[PDB]
């Protein structure tokens, strides 16, 4: 097992394959309460579920790293959490609804 | 410089190093202060023809920004804003001091 | 390609522990550091004996303002205020009217030596080489007054200058 | 041809001098009015004419790149001489 | 804005002598590029038919071919319509710089025509005068 | 319509109340202010401008603009308590070394063109 | 006529140049 | 296109014009336009009230994760009913790509603080309240930055005079430093230097 | 727990102790905030140009080149290869300028003081490079927007090889003095850890970054001239404390001096500036004896050249981080907005947290390990 | 979550300008006028609004030019009429606002200048 992964702050993490599945079935569940037509549900289900499937068959970790592509598989889990955490945000949000409001006339126009 | 051979000796075991190979004062291996004229050569743009300016303006050639999705107006797979980087390697001339 | 600064492990060995031991112990690496400034204790300085030495310049140095003439002794200056709409810190003034045969020359030219940067933006933008940067830089001054020159002052400094601008001059004309 | 004001200061090229009744004349006591002894106007005044036999005649102030840029002047009229925009060098035709 | 950056002209340029027109218009030929905007003026605005082309080719001149004064009430507006520095303002001559200068615009009254003009300052004091645009007053011409 | 995001207040009567809230808060601090930086003036002087200050924007009738003074009289109140300005700053706010300009039409017209 | 004269390394290009850490060890068990 | 012209890279555009259409598609609540430059430069115009939610975005989503803040600015318009245009540039390494994100505000409408998604942004905050005037709600600590205490005025509008109202000098009648109203020896010379005869016909605007 | 004002480059610093350890650390700016930002609004681009020069003193070449890579992507326009050339050989020498800078003047505030001597003998003589380049030993104003002001006098690359084969031997005396000194590795060892995490959301950018073992570097992912055509390493640090940080200092150094020998033996000939007599003025012979290129001169140096209307962000690696520029255009000859990102802002920003659990003493080691120069924080 | 009140838009409060500067200043919203010295137009399509002028004298050293007011130089940019008296009454500045002069139609006709018989005859070209 490697030591000291080169970030500081970051731990090292053993059992990688357990914690990604774990947090990616989360993230799965917590985007099956977003409404189906939402783009933000079916783009995170894509991502994840390509991720889940690179992460289930592959039992090394240096080649899931590199077939990843995030590399340092430490933070492919920080990265699993910020978006379970960001997925659950919105839903808190709700950003699929129509425009707020359009803005004034000429509020983009440039020059002038 | 114009130092004894003993005081010369007591640097370089002191230091550790040979001060005599590379001084710290400039000494007549500086260039002249007195040069000859130069030329300096004309750009690429200098013919006497085939050299419209509306062929070379950069300037004129710059347009507004393209709009995408502008409010008032299938698979699809996911994108990002470009490909992830790729791994940087580890410096095969010195990777470790 | 990338480098690690701080990644060496120490060796855990007997030889090397008794080394970092007498290390600490002893103070080899003070002894070094003492030995590096006795070293350069021995050797000459690089001090230059101002004002009898003076620092080496060039050509193409930005000191005190002055005003040329042409060699039959007109001044150059042709109030075409190219000059005072470049200058960055618009520390230069300039006024002008007809003269009594009819030509074009200045009643006024200012410069405020407070307001200055000495950017030479003055002395690239004049079509004639009038108004040049001279290579003076020791004219320091006990009041504020002193430093506000008008045309008198820049017209006595070019003609006490005249020799070496016009030599730098020539030296550098071929690189503008 | 410095002149010298009815007070007693000298006159500029300018033709500036403080009056009897300038308080600002006070900016010079226990000092001195710096002013630049050689006039323009007096130094090209005596520089000869040239005399050319062409039309018209190129004038870049002499140097090349060191002087001003380069004018064209015209000497069809006999009653004047030409004289330079920038430098205040005159040309004139061969007459008689 | 519309031309090029450089010149492949080799050759020795022309020069054509001054004319005198009066104390208001200082004249420098050699500028002029031969549009005849002040012969058109002359002739139609001014009603007066002092100016004109002498000479054919590369050597035509813009002048009165005499040594005559161009004297009207609305001499000076030449100076405007000329695009070059041909036609200068005599009084105005070697005094200031156009992006020196800080535009006011205000009401002429000198007669009771009321026409609009620009008073051109410098640092507190009056450089020129010129003209205003107004259609209905004084168009664009301004009374000597 | 005319609908607005608020800053802090819903109608006039909250604004009304942090007015009153900051107010209390400079006259209890104008005492401590003037010991502590050793002032020339007396604490009836001190609260004499604060009160002047205040009332100087009296006029207001906006909660946004009446909110937002507040929000800058208690970033300025806290300037005050750490000591982070000195004696000039303070002192500023009385014009003590500025000559009086004059309110009558006679005098206006003999010193210059200002109107 | 003349030609084009400006500042050009000379031919070959200069010589090497140190830069990596020279710190030696003076000796001493 | 000769050597005087710079070049043109046509993936980089495509790539941003991508991402910004992909983007814009996630959060259609809050965006209200996406521009591409012509040198690959993705900016995105979103409404006063995304600020949270869609830098969030920016910063958590896998595809995206911009992860630094590299500057936040205003932008004062005048001509604008929305006086004051706020600036986000965002930096994302993971993809060695920036992105921008716009919002407008006027002087009494306030936004947003978001230092609890970027903690960057915090002075940067202070910044523009000391310069603009616009309030930033939720913030931490909003006070002045950059001006000197008791400064009226935020110099950075259009409409604060250059050289200010008032001036510093030292006055020993009552030994101290003291602030006088402003009068310059020298006026400052205003420069006209703006031309007629259009240069950009690309950018010539209708004549309404 | 008291609370104390360190009153008056320059800097005020409210903190609070409770016994040797540092509560809290607030610092006031804005002693050196003179409206450089404001100022630029009414100057052209070429009279806002040194402008950029009194931004960071200590590396100004670097910030004439970001602003002039901004105007130039505004333009539309690219300068020619050996413009380029001399931009990079130049923007190495300045960062080896600001480098022996940042460490002399730690190392003295810690209390070493001789390297400063040591090493400021060097950077005279490269103000001398910069001095024979442009006529100024500092405030340059030689990177232009269109290229370089000037061209090269004849005599100066091989002064520049002359001084850059002795350059290691000070590097290598500097790392004697002070890279393995038992109290420079107590004062600087473990000291303002910051982790990868809190320096990418604080804005850190440069050598902090780098020294938490981040590996970004805006001249390798990128590059903007000629970087992408040299060879050089990034050093990456392991600890994110002081030392880490002086380490890479150190190994940037070296990594310049070998960047500068690229640069002096792959020099290439042609102009300096582009052949666009719109943009970048024509040549005083030009000037003097073709009509065009005297009425070029003329509007160039009255009114300045107009740059099409947008909105750009230009960054480039300088040596305190990444220097940003935020151009706003209206399509006159003046800037509509010029904001300035400078890395310390958001260094002094991350300070307090920096500070946290720390001595007193540990507060001035954190402050010169951050590298700050005022002139850009307050700008 | 709304106020919802009905009142015209003040900040004289908060921009920090002297009280001098902003019941005695009187501000013009205008269309610049053509420099009659050249033909271009480019210069005659936003409104500007400036401020009224004010004492300038000479220095009693040097011979320069001081002005002891803060607004003299400055200058605003605006796309509409409306837009700058909209900032005009924010600001609460007094107004004079001048409408827009524009060159009516005219027409040129080539063969007038040929003509047989109306005085439009040119007597030289
Ligand atoms: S050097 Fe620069 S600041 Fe000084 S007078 Fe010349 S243009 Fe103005
Ligand atoms: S640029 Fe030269 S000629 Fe023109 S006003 Fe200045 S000094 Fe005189
Ligand atoms: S208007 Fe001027 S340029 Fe045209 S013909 Fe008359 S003098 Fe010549
Ligand atoms: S300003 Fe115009 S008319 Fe005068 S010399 Fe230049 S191009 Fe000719
Ligand atoms: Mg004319
Ligand atoms: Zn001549």
């Amino acid at each position: 097992l490697k030591k000291t992964t080169g970030l500081v702050g970051l731990a090292v993490c053993e059992t990688p394959h357990e914690r990604l599945k774990i947090l990616y079935t989360k993230i799965l569940d917590v985007l099956g309460q977003i409404p189906k037509n939402a783009a933000y549900r079916k783009y995170t289900e894509q991502i994840t579920n390509e991720k889940l499937g690179m992460v289930k068959a592959e039992p090394d970790v240096k080649k899931l790293e590199e077939q990843l592509q995030g590399g340092q598989i430490e933070e492919v889990i920080l990265q699993a959490e910020n978006e379970l955490s960001l997925a659950r945000k919105m839903l808190r949000w709700k950003p699929w609804e129509p425009l707020v409001e359009e803005p004034p006339a000429n509020q983009w126009k440039w020059p002038i | 410089a114009s130092a004894t051979r003993v005081i010369q000796l007591l640097r370089n075991w002191a230091s550790g190093r040979d001060l005599q190979a590379k001084l710290q004062l400039r000494y007549q291996e500086i260039s002249k202060r007195t040069q000859p004229p130069p030329k300096l050569p004309v750009g690429p743009s200098h013919k006497l023809s085939n050299n419209y300016y509306c062929t070379r303006d950069g300037r004129r050639e710059a347009m507004p920004p393209s709009i995408v999705m502008s409010s008032q107006k299938t698979e699809k797979k996911a994108v990002t804003p470009a490909p992830p980087i790729k791994r940087w390697e580890l410096s095969k001339d010195q990777p470790y001091l | 390609t990338y480098k690690f600064v701080n990644m060496r492990e120490p060796s855990m060995d007997m030889k090397s522990v008794t080394d970092r031991a007498a290390q600490t112990l002893l103070w080899t690496e003070l002894v070094r550091g003492l030995g590096m400034t006795l070293s350069y204790l021995f050797r000459e300085p690089a001090t230059i004996n101002y004002p009898f030495e003076k620092g080496p310049l060039s050509p193409r140095f930005r000191g005190e303002h002055a005003l040329r003439r042409y060699p039959s002794g007109e001044e150059r200056c042709i109030a075409c205020k190219l000059c005072e709409a470049v200058c960055p810190a618009q520390a230069i003034t300039i006024e002008a009217e007809p003269r009594a045969d009819g030509s074009r020359r200045t009643t006024r030219y200012d410069i405020d030596m407070t307001k200055c940067i000495y950017c030479g933006f003055c002395q690239e933008a004049c079509p004639v080489d009038a108004i040049v940067e001279g290579p003076n830089f020791e004219f320091s001054t006990e009041t504020h007054e002193e430093l506000l020159y008008n045309k008198e002052k820049l017209l006595n400094n070019g003609d006490k200058w005249e020799a070496e601008i016009a030599a730098n001059i020539q030296a550098d004309y071929l690189y503008r | 041809g410095v002149r010298t004001s009815p007070t007693g200061e000298k006159v500029t090229h300018t033709g500036q001098a403080y009056d009897d009744g300038d308080y600002r004349r006070v900016r010079f006591s226990d000092r001195q009015k710096e002013v630049n002894e050689n006039f323009a106007i007096d130094l090209i005044a005596e520089q000869p004419v040239s005399e050319v036999g062409s039309r018209v005649i190129s004038c870049d102030g002499g140097g090349g790149a060191l002087g001003h840029p380069r004018v064209y002047i015209n000497l069809d009229k006999e009653t004047k001489t030409g004289t330079c925009g920038y430098c205040g060098l005159q040309f004139r035709q061969p007459h008689h | 804005m519309f031309g090029s950056d450089r010149s492949r002209f080799l050759e020795g340029k022309r020069a054509v002598e001054d004319k005198n027109i009066g104390p208001l218009v200082k004249t420098i030929m050699t500028r002029c590029i031969q549009c005849t905007r002040c012969i058109r003026f002359a002739s139609e605005i001014a009603g007066v038919d002092d100016l004109g082309t002498t000479g054919r080719g590369n050597d035509m001149q813009v002048g009165t071919y005499i040594e005559k004064m161009f004297m009207s009430e609305l001499s000076g507006n030449i100076i405007d319509i000329c695009p070059v520095g041909a036609l200068t303002s005599k009084p105005y001559a070697f005094t200031a710089r156009p992006w020196e200068t800080r535009k006011t615009e205000s009401i002429d009254v000198m007669d009771a025509v009321g026409s609009n003009i620009v008073v051109s300052t410098r640092t507190g004091e009056v450089m020129r005068i010129l003209p205003r645009m107004h259609e209905d007053i004084n168009e664009e011409w301004i009374s000597d | 319509g005319t609908s607005v995001k608020p800053i802090f207040s819903r109608d006039m009567n909250e604004a009304k109340r942090r007015v009153r809230e900051l107010y209390r808060a400079w006259y209890r601090e104008v005492p401590n202010t003037v010991h502590l930086f050793q002032l020339d003036i007396s604490v009836k002087q001190g609260r004499d401008k604060v009160r002047e200050m205040f009332m100087k924007n009296a006029h207001v009738t906006d909660p946004r603009v009446v909110d937002l003074l507040v929000i800058k009289g208690k970033m300025e109140l806290e300037e005050t308590i750490n000591v982070w300005k000195q004696r000039t700053h303070i002192m500023r706010f009385f014009h003590e070394t500025e000559a009086p300009r004059p309110t009558d039409f006679l005098s206006k017209f003999y010193v210059g063109h200002d109107p | 006529a003349s030609k084009v004269k400006q500042d050009m390394p000379p031919p070959g290009g200069y010589g090497p140049i140190d830069y990596k850490r020279n710190l030696p060890r003076r000796g001493l068990s | 296109t000769r050597p005087t012209i710079r070049p043109r890279n046509d993936v980089v555009h495509k790539q941003l014009s991508a991402f910004g259409q992909y983007v814009a598609e996630i959060l259609p609540k809050y965006v209200q336009q996406v521009q591409v430059s012509c040198f690959n430069e993705l900016e995105i115009f979103i409404h006063p009230d995304g600020v949270i939610p869609v830098l969030t975005f920016l910063r958590d989503h896998t595809n995206a994760q911009f992860k630094s803040l590299a500057d936040l600015t205003a932008v004062d318009v005048p001509t604008r009913q929305n006086r004051f245009e706020i600036v986000y540039n965002l930096l994302s390494l993971r993809f060695n790509s920036r992105i921008r994100v716009k919002t407008y505000t006027d002087e009494l409408t306030p936004i947003e603080s978001s230092v609890t998604v970027y903690k960057a942004a915090n002075w940067y905050e202070r910044e523009i309240w000391d310069m603009f005037g616009v309030f930033f709600a939720n913030h931490p600590d909003l006070r002045r930055i950059l001006t000197d205490y008791g400064f009226e005025g935020h110099p950075f509008r259009k409409d604060f005079p250059l050289s200010g109202y008032v001036e510093l000098r030292y006055d020993d009648e009552v030994k101290r430093v003291v602030a006088e109203p402003v009068e310059l020896a020298q006026e400052f010379r205003k420069f006209d230097l703006n031309s007629p005869w259009e240069a950009f016909p690309a950018y010539r605007q209708p004549p309404e | 727990n008291l609370t104390l004002n360190f009153g008056p480059g320059v800097l005020r610093l409210v903190m609070e102790l409770s016994g040797e350890m540092v509560r809290k650390c607030d610092p006031h700016i804005g002693l050196l905030h003179r409206g450089t930002e404001k100022l630029i609004e009414y100057k052209t681009y070429l009279q806002a140009l040194p402008y950029f020069d009194r931004l960071d003193y200590v590396s100004m070449m670097c910030n004439e080149q970001a602003y002039s890579l901004a105007v130039e992507k505004l333009l539309n326009i690219q300068p020619p290869p050996r413009a380029q050339w001399i931009r990079v050989l130049f923007g190495e020498i300045t960062r080896l300028l600001n480098h022996i800078m940042a460490v002399t003047t730690h190392a003295l505030d810690i209390g070493a003081m001789t390297p400063f001597f040591w090493m400021f003998e060097e950077r005279e003589k490269m103000f001398e490079f910069y001095e024979r380049v442009s006529g100024a030993r500092m405030h340059a104003a030689y990177i232009r927007p269109g290229g370089v002001h000037q061209d090269l006098p004849l005599g100066l690359l091989d002064d520049i090889y002359e001084f850059s084969k002795n350059f290691s031997f000070r590097i290598d005396e500097l790392e004697e003095m002070l890279t393995n000194n038992r109290i420079w590795r107590n004062r600087t060892v473990d000291i303002g850890v910051v982790t990868a995490e809190d320096a990418l959301n604080y804005g850190f950018s440069g050598v902090m970054l780098r020294g938490s073992g981040i590996q970004w570097d805006l001249r390798k992912t990128q590059p903007y001239d000629v970087y992408d055509q040299v060879e050089f390493d990034v050093p990456i640090g392991s600890r994110g404390d002081c030392y880490d940080r002086y380490l890479c200092r150190v190994e940037e150094m070296r990594q310049s001096l070998r960047i500068i020998s690229q640069c002096l033996n792959k020099m290439p000939p042609g102009e300096i500036k582009v052949d666009d007599a719109k943009v970048s003025p024509p040549k005083r012979a030009e000037m003097k004896t073709s009509m065009e290129s005297l009425i070029h001169h003329f509007k160039l140096y009255t009114e300045g050249y107009q740059v099409p209307p947008g909105a750009t962000y230009t960054a480039i690696e300088a040596p305190k981080g990444e220097f940003g520029v935020y151009l706003v255009s209206d399509g006159s000859s003046r800037p509509y907005r010029c904001k300035i990102k400078a890395p310390g802002f958001a260094h002094l920003a991350g300070l307090d947290k920096m500070s946290k659990g720390h001595m007193l003493a540990d507060v001035v080691a954190i402050i010169g390990t951050q590298d700050i120069v005022f002139g850009e924080v307050d700008r | 979550q709304l106020i919802a009140v009905d009142e015209k838009l003040d900040i004289t409060t908060l921009t920090g300008v002297p009280e001098e500067h902003i019941k005695t200043r009187k501000v013009r919203i205008f269309v610049p006028a053509r420099n009659n010295m050249q033909s271009g137009v480019n210069n005659t399509k936003k409104w500007k609004m400036e401020f009224d002028t004010r004492e300038r004298w000479e220095n009693p050293l040097m011979g320069w030019s001081s002005t002891a007011d803060p607004l003299s130089n400055l200058v605003l940019t605006f796309s509409t009429k409306e837009d700058a008296v909209a900032f005009a009454e924010k600001n609460g500045w007094s107004f004079d606002v001048e409408e827009r002069k524009v060159p009516k139609p005219k027409s040129k006709s080539y063969g007038a200048n040929f003509s047989w018989n109306k005085r439009t005859r040119v007597s030289t070209k």
